[PDB]
């Protein structure tokens, strides 16, 4: 800020590095897994990190005298070294309110994640968490139903629900994808999903689609009694004809629609977001994508950050990833984010990857999607590890059944059912899990079928 | 090659691109129209001798199109001295003006000729 | 494809490892950096790549016998071990045109990246290049404009366009935004520039922003009768907010709008494109958050894939980096993609990271902006590197003249002139740049000025 | 600290903002375009140098780009000396104008260059 | 075209062409223009064809056309035409401008001959070469062309 002027570079880090520094409520914070070069030390490296996400310049400028800049700066004010790491470390930026545009994920992104991943002084860089304060999370609309919402929507109480993915995602007729989709639901799973590749293609067009998986749900629903629905894909090259998508899925009276919000894109996403508001749609969200930016330790984004941004985008649903082939710590940090996207609060905790404690001032929560190789025999752990708020996809684990995808889809429900009782009763899911389904493979021919095929 | 002039090269629709009328031209341009059973008129401006837009810009609309009537179509007239003689008292009252003499087709029910009779100094 | 069902897990590798596949001028194909985990083989490896990118199930479903899943295959039809890397490959894959949707780069990549990157068996994945066949090329619109139209609605020919970012970038009120711009412009600079975090924020609305920054650009236009141009952001979080700036820059009659297209989301990015095109507006595309996916070697998306998506989607300039301040081989590789944003043509050449012949069969060519850290002694160098059709950018470069913004800007519009002539009157600018500044200096104060500065 | 001139400091794009060229710099810059193989073409303008708007005002649209082509473009020239003989003769004719050089790129089927090469008195 | 709607249309050149088809062309130029047009089989109306005052449309000539054929045409069309040379405009070695000076004024003379009382059918040529002597553009072309 302000001047005597006079032209030329300078240095950042006494002005960046403000280890002093008290947080506002209304701060945005920000917790950076710094990698510095060789030769950089961790002041000078949280430093870059602050200076180049908000006002440090390569030279001098004289406008700077025309505002307080102290005012708008990112400051680094807390750094601690990463275990069993050389050279890591993680440091606390914090970002004053008004840098920020009210109800735009796209520009908290562009703010805090826009520059910094490519300055040199710095081998990788990866944005673990952002502590979001309360005064900006009222500028969004959030989920547009969320669990409460949705589970009155559909009268569904006391489990998981269930779900399919229909495949080959590529090659079936609409036609012939409608009648996976009725096979499906009738056995006992509440939905069915587009793949999240499926848009609109020479095979399948969006609308033939939509349409004969209206009269599959349809028929479902008429036949078993329970509410049904079937995640249509909006997702598209324009805003346009992703609006295109939704509005017919609104004259159908359907449920449901789904949207790849990386693919697509926070500014399209937020627009369905406010269009299923307004038009009682529950919006499926898929993270098609998420492994470029999220996989890797040392660079990139962690998910639990590109889940908080949906919950405030807008999503009743988003996949989170199964617990199952994974070790703890990994299972800690999913059971972390879960919580993160479900409840009102949640203390940090750095045991589950959570950096910061977080309010959501009543913002609805997000129900988390468990989806990816799984089949009857996880049942008991994913009821244990997700609780009742959680969707169970289940693509090949239902497609895959000997008899067909009803017996599949009565065999997946039958096996959740028996697990909700027994954990109900007082039984360990943990322990007793592999007996609970055994006993019911006694009473179902289905359930019985589907055990002897997997695992 | 010769480059086509780019200053004051304003022109004035049919016949303003050949070597200006004399007196016999003029005449004989008028007996067309009288032998025709056209009715001659002449127009004078004194402002813009040329088409603009001042006044709105849509398909069609143009300023300046509209000169000034100098007295009336001339009915009944029979002889091309009494048409050059009104365009000498046009010019002896507007010497400043550009004049340009136009016929009416009655049978057509509209304005079927205008040519430039004459151009103010330096034009 | 087909069947004689029997329910059961199976194996990949015979059936996407097709090293005899000859390719279809058709197919989209697709060069990935893979690395392996240990113990898995290189075939094994290529073949899970383009079974997760296309049909591979984990799961023998019942269904793939309604369809011939060949049609609909990705396939790794070729391997090449990577040199100076141990277990690391590129294999090369091919998808069929049949996959994707007609217009959509969310799709495209939804389709082959949106998967993949999270596979267990791999290690790391980075997608290096696209070829992206003719008959896909025709189904989007491309630049809403191109390097050749936009040189004839500005008049400006034979140099580079110059620039200059309005720094700081949050902290001025928008009057004092638009007195700097006005300020560069008159001095020589043809564009002015939006920070990509300049969207609407508490101390300045875009409304306010945009008007005085009409009023600037005029006032300098009509001072120098050169046209004049600022990059008004018009990123947002919706949809109708992003239009809604577009609509306004059109009723000012302004030139070129901004978009910030990662952030904000090809979905919107299409949307803005198709509506600039049948505006008449110029569209500078803004790579924020870039280096979050295409920074690291060993996992992401390579930029050149990036920029490819970016001329289909379209946008009339796109920042390409400063070849300024690294090594040949990086010089040459940003070399490389400058060739894929505006040629009609390029042919395979390794060693400029071109994996594919690419042609665009004239879909019009994008212009390089060169920006970072870049003042008036790197002009010899960056007219040499990237010639007449880029934007040369300069922030600090132009705001940090000891005499003031005009006097930055003659500085800039001078060095780059001299350089120009020196080239077309035969001088070498990579043996004689400095020279050439140097004998500048003697009839340009405001040159010499900035010299002293500077190097 | 000097102050950027505000005045008759209106410029005429590329190397307008450099000491006006020689007969020699000028022979050289015309000598690119030979060798790059460009067509070379002469425009002229006699009232407004500079882009103004009149007609219309929306994006991208201004007058006063288009100036009038000095005979036609210069195919097969292979003499700077012909240009420049051109520039001449241009001169001569209107001495009063501003005088530019463009040439044109067939291959890449546009007009690619353009500086001023004569600015009448004053200016 | 005349009922659907159009000011202009295409009605091809007398040019090149015996009599017959001259009168053919002349004969469906008055269908287009006129309110009235009586049967004619030496002219291929078949049919009296009355237009109730629905506007008339203005025939266009174009095709191979230069300078040489400015008195034929203006002769054949009248003044209720548009003609139209591409080639013979943009094909004037002076350039466009100059193409289109040689084509206004070589039909400025033959309207002002015609007006005159001149023959534009018998004095055609001699109508062009006088104003050569005056115009240098239309001199120009007609060393150019035929
Ligand atoms: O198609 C499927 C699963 O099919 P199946 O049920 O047959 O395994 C899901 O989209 C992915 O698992 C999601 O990926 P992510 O969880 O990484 O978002
Ligand atoms: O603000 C600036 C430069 O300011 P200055 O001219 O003062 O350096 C540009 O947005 C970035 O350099 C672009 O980043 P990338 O090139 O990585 O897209
Ligand atoms: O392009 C031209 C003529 O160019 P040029 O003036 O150089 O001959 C016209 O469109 C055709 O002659 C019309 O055909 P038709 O008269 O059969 O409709
Ligand atoms: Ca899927
Ligand atoms: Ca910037």
């Amino acid at each position: 800020a302000s001047v005597g002027f006079k032209a030329g570079v300078k240095d950042y880090k006494l002005t960046y590095y403000t280890p002093e520094y008290e947080t506002l409520d209304t701060d945005i914070l920000a917790a950076f897994r710094v990698s510095p070069q060789p030769g950089v030390p961790p002041e000078e490296a949280g430093a870059a990190v602050a200076a180049e996400s908000s006002t440090g310049t390569w030279t001098t400028v004289w406008t700077d005298g025309l505002t307080n800049l102290d005012r708008y700066k990112g400051r680094c004010y807390h750094i601690e070294p990463v275990a069993g790491e050389e050279n890591q470390y993680i440091c606390y930026v914090a970002y004053p309110l008004d840098l920020f545009e009210e109800g735009s994920v796209t520009n908290m992104f562009t703010s805090i994640v826009g520059n910094v991943f490519g300055f040199k002084a710095l081998r990788a860089l990866r944005l673990e968490d952002l502590r979001i304060p309360v005064a900006y999370v009222k500028t969004f609309q959030g989920p547009p139903h969320g669990i409460q919402v949705e589970r009155d929507k559909l009268n569904k109480y006391g489990r998981p629900l269930l779900g399919c993915t229909i495949k080959p995602k590529l090659g079936l007729s609409a036609k012939n994808y409608g009648r996976a989709v009725y096979e499906c639901l009738r056995g006992g799973l509440d939905f069915t999903k587009d793949d999240e590749n499926v848009n609109s293609q020479p095979f399948m067009r969006w609308r033939d689609r939509f349409l004969f998986c209206a009269e599959a749900l349809y028929k479902a629903q008429a036949e078993t009694g329970e509410i049904k629905g079937h995640y249509l894909n909006a997702t598209a090259g324009t805003c346009e004809d992703m609006m295109k998508r939704a509005v017919f899925a609104r004259e159908l009276g359907v449920p449901i629609v789904m949207h790849d919000y990386l693919t697509g894109g926070f500014t399209a996403n937020t627009t369905l977001s406010h269009y299923c508001r307004d038009n009682g749609l529950l919006l499926h969200i898929h993270r098609a994508m998420h492994a470029v930016i999220d996989r890797q330790k040392n660079h990139g984004m962690h998910f639990r950050v590109l889940a908080k941004a949906l919950r405030l985008s807008g999503g009743d649903h988003i996949h989170s990833g199964t617990v199952v082939g994974k070790l703890e710590g990994e299972r800690d940090i999913t059971l972390g984010f879960v919580d993160l996207l479900r409840d009102d609060y949640t203390e940090k905790d750095r045991s589950r990857g959570i950096y910061f404690t977080q309010s959501w001032v009543s913002t609805p929560g997000v129900l988390p999607v468990a989806s990816g190789g799984i089949h009857v025999w996880h049942m008991p752990a994913l009821t244990e590890i997700f609780g009742d708020d959680s969707v169970l996809q289940f693509g090949g684990g239902t497609l895959g059944h000997p008899w067909g995808n009803a017996p599949g889809a009565v065999a997946n429900r039958v096996a959740l059912e028996a697990c909700v009782q027994a954990r109900n009763e007082g039984r360990d899911l943990a322990r007793e899990g592999n007996t609970i389904i055994r006993e019911a493979t006694k009473w179902s021919p289905e359930l019985a079928a589907a055990c002897e095929v997997w695992k | 090659m010769q480059v086509w002039p780019i200053l004051n090269l304003k022109k004035y629709e049919t016949l303003s691109y050949l070597p200006p009328l004399t007196t016999d031209q003029l005449a004989r341009q008028v007996d067309y129209l009288l032998n025709n059973k056209w009715v001659p008129c002449l127009e004078f401006e004194t402002d813009h001798g040329f088409v603009y837009r001042e006044h709105h810009n849509s398909p069609g609309y143009y300023d300046g199109r509209y000169w000034t009537m100098w007295k009336l179509p001339m009915f009944g007239c029979t002889d091309p001295a009494q048409v050059l003689n009104e365009l000498e008292e046009c010019k002896k009252e507007y010497p400043n003006a550009f004049i340009r003499i136009i016929g009416f087709d009655s049978n057509r029910e509209v304005q079927c000729i205008s040519f430039i009779a004459y151009k103010p100094a330096g034009y």
